[PDB]
RNA sequence: GAAGCCAGAGGAAACUCUGGUGGAGGCUCGCAGCGGUUCUGACGUGCAAAUCGAUCGUCAAAUCUGAGCAUGGGGGCGAAA
RNA sequence: GGAGACGACGGCGGGGGCCCCGGGCAGAGUUCUCUUUUCUUCUUAACGGUCUAUCACCCUGGAAACAGUUUGUCUGGAGAUAGGGUUUAAUGGCCGGAAGAGCCCGACACUUCUGUCGGGUCCGGUGCGCUCUCGACGUCCCUUGAAAAUCCGCGGGAGGGAAUAAUUCUCACGCCAGGUCGUACUCAUAACCGCAGCAGGUCCCCAAGGUGAACAGCCUCUGGUUGAUAGAACAAUGUAGAUAAGGGAAGUCGGCAAAAUAGAUCCGUAACUUCGGGAAAAGGAUUGGCUCUAAGGGUUGGGCACGUGCGUGCGGUUAACAACCAACUUAGAACUGGUACGGACAGGGGGAAUCUGACUGUCUAAUUAAAACAUAGCAUUGCG
């Protein structure tokens, strides 16, 4: 059936919440890599070796 | 309920007996208006002296330091001190009265 | 005031003469010798 | 100018031979820290929240790459 | 002592017109010794050259007239100079009214107050200039609903 | 305010009437621009070997205009004076 | 095969910039009185990443009780509505650039050399506004509104290619190179032409505020000027601008010139006509200020039972209700000053006829702009 303006606005809010959640997850992943920075540097040096 | 503290420092002209702190307090009491009307301070705005030629203001409304500077300049113009005293913001919410730059002739 | 044609130069950009400040405060009734405006005046 | 979001890729960029220099910009109002590396084609920027281990990333960056703190005034 | 070059350099340094440059008349010799933009910047920093502030153009009377016209003053036949269409176009009025009516009809059809056939019929009435405004359209919709309810109760 | 379109009232229909919408025209008032009607105009060894003022024509096009290029005297070009 | 690569005009929608409104920090001005006041700075490039933005296209499904839909009536069994997607298109949001810049304010130092150090650079709103740009429509044509260099995709399958590993990968990063000439300044009441520093002429881009329909006239901001021989006096006659009692064209070849009319709302408008016009015909009523009233809008938001913020299966059209937000027009009324009310500016005199050319248009640069010329229409002649 034909959806209403409230349903369309709810879908738009869902999309905005999804984008914000993805951005927050990306920031947390970057923070976790910053936590495990030394292991990453050792792995990169081993790969170059 | 939020509060804001404002300081009007006039220590140098007050010690020089040029600026009258009590007269300035009376002028502020009779001129600061709340909701577009003077004589409507109540518990919203409190004006006191903390000594050393300073006037201290508690405001619970959105009273602005630009309005306080405007009233200070009005008082200086009434006291014929506008051409010789200057109101300068020195900190967040602190306005100091001081002499303009003087050249020795 | 000539605000129709030009703006007034700000007071902070003009150095006030010591003699004129002396005269104005003296008519206002301030004993300037007790406060020492001579030391406050720059050169 | 390019922004790097991966710590591993930033470490490889800093270990690249064309990395001329690196600089650290501290923004206390935003409470962030930026690591900028100058390569041949691009300047790469890694943006981090200002933190002690964020400062400690300097010891993970290569020693031969010079690292300078950005001063408050860009004097000519 | 000629200071045309110094006034030009001071205007270029201060980023203003030459009519906004003030040169100190009591140190015309010190200003005349300045032949470079570096010396001009030095005199600006020392205060011998300043930028005069702009001339006043207040908007207070325009704002007062705007509030007066908003509350309804100065709108009389002695005040009008253009034609009625020149002041407010009938095409713009029609376009606004049609957009309002079609927006309300789309909202009602989406909400389910009116059905598809009544929507179509009211759309063509709105295009054919039956309704003068939204209140008129709403009253017509209410009357149609009342007649439909009466017919359903009779049947 | 031309076609085209919407609605209502009629009409067996074709059509008629009414209210809107629409925005056509080598249409029209008029700013700039282009032009040059009139004034016992200014000027008349002038600001000027054709200028100045007011007034006037036209103003969405047979409108105005640049650069490049073409036509050369027994010629060219000419909405033709 | 596509791009390069294309007319004019009309309205509509999106975006940037400008204009406007509100709050905040700082600075400046006003201050007899009033004014929480008036004004100023509050900015973000190329180049990129990321998330999005009309048209259009795809999938399900099969529509009359026809539906969707634009300001403008187009679309749909050649598949519409609805639901779900894919994409052309940024001068949109965020981020990198990039605050370290620029701007604003303050405090010390300072023979000069020279500066040094602090604090901020923020948050919104509105639109028949102006300008540029983009998009979808529409109108007109006996008018249909460039070419080439250059770039890309595809059809095709010749060649070239692997585990001694191969790679002839329009991906990312890395290496190298990019010559010649112009570049100042004026672009005009003094930098060009007119014999000149000549009131003439000479192609364009950007274009603020108020009144107002309006890049009209008038006043103002930024930016520019204050340059065009000066001083004194106020005779005639001039040039330019005005007024004049009573009469009102008696003036003069001739109402030449001047005066009168003029904007807008409303009432009303004849003959004639090619039926399109005439027409703003004619002739009338009104217009200031103040205080009010009324009308014309936008956004958001419905109850259960389960699974678990969505999915269903239901149930209802008084949301005809609440909360929030917003701008300009129109109509009506009271009060009130008056010699004036489109108070300056701006701005049709009108009518009855005749001759004449159909009309729009064009020409005698420097004495004639017209019944002259051209025009559409019509007629004739020649040519296969």
């Amino acid at each position: 059936r034909r959806k209403t303006k409230a349903e369309r606005n709810r879908i738009k809010r869902r999309k905005e919440e999804e984008r914000k959640r993805k951005h927050e997850e990306a920031m947390k992943r970057k923070q976790q890599q910053l936590e495990q920075a030394k292991k990453i540097a050792a792995e990169v040096e081993e790969r170059e070796r | 309920k939020v509060t804001k503290k404002f300081i009007i420092n006039a220590s140098q002209p007050a010690s020089d007996k040029i600026f009258d702190v009590s007269a300035f307090e009376k002028f502020l009491n009779e001129r600061i208006k709340v909701d577009g009307r003077v004589g409507n301070l109540g518990d919203v705005i409190k004006i006191s002296q903390i000594g050393d030629g300073k006037v201290e203001i508690i405001a619970h409304n959105d009273l602005s330091g630009r309005y306080l500077k405007y009233l200070t300049k009005k008082f200086l113009k009434k006291m014929q001190l506008r051409d010789w005293l200057r109101v300068v913001a020195t900190s967040k919410g602190v306005y100091e009265l001081k002499f303009y730059n003087i050249v020795n002739d | 005031k000539s605000l129709k044609n030009r703006a007034i130069i700000p007071r902070k950009a003009v150095k006030k003469p010591l003699s004129q400040l002396e005269d104005h405060l003296d008519q206002l009734g301030v004993d300037t010798e007790a406060i020492g405006l001579r030391a406050r005046a720059q050169t | 100018p390019q922004e790097v979001s991966d710590i591993k890729k930033f470490i490889e960029i800093c270990r690249r031979k064309d990395a001329s220099s690196a600089r650290i910009k501290k923004n206390p109002k935003t409470q962030q820290i930026k690591f900028k590396v100058r390569c041949q084609r691009f300047l790469y920027t890694l943006v981090l929240k200002d933190s002690d281990k964020a400062e400690k990333l300097k010891q993970s960056l290569p020693p031969n790459l010079q690292i300078k703190d950005v001063p408050k005034r860009n004097k000519r | 002592v000629n200071l045309r070059t110094q006034k030009r350099l001071a205007a270029s340094v201060l980023g203003c017109g030459e009519g906004k440059v003030w040169l100190d008349p009591n140190e015309v010799s010190e200003i005349s010794n300045a032949n470079s933009r570096q010396s001009i910047r030095k005199l600006v920093a020392d205060g011998l050259i300043i930028k005069k502030p702009v001339t006043m153009h207040s908007r207070s009377r325009a704002r007062e007239l705007n509030l007066a016209r908003r509350i309804g003053r100065h709108r009389g036949f002695g005040k009008r100079k253009g034609t009625a269409d020149a002041r407010m176009p009938q095409q713009v009025l029609w376009m606004r009214r049609q957009r309002v009516l079609r927006r309300l009809l789309v909202k009602y059809r989406a909400s389910g107050k009116i059905d598809k056939h009544l929507y179509h019929e009211l759309y063509h009435l709105a295009k054919g200039n039956t309704f003068k405004h939204k209140r008129a359209l709403v009253e017509h919709i209410h009357r149609a609903k009342a007649e439909k309810a009466r017919e359903r109760q009779i049947k």
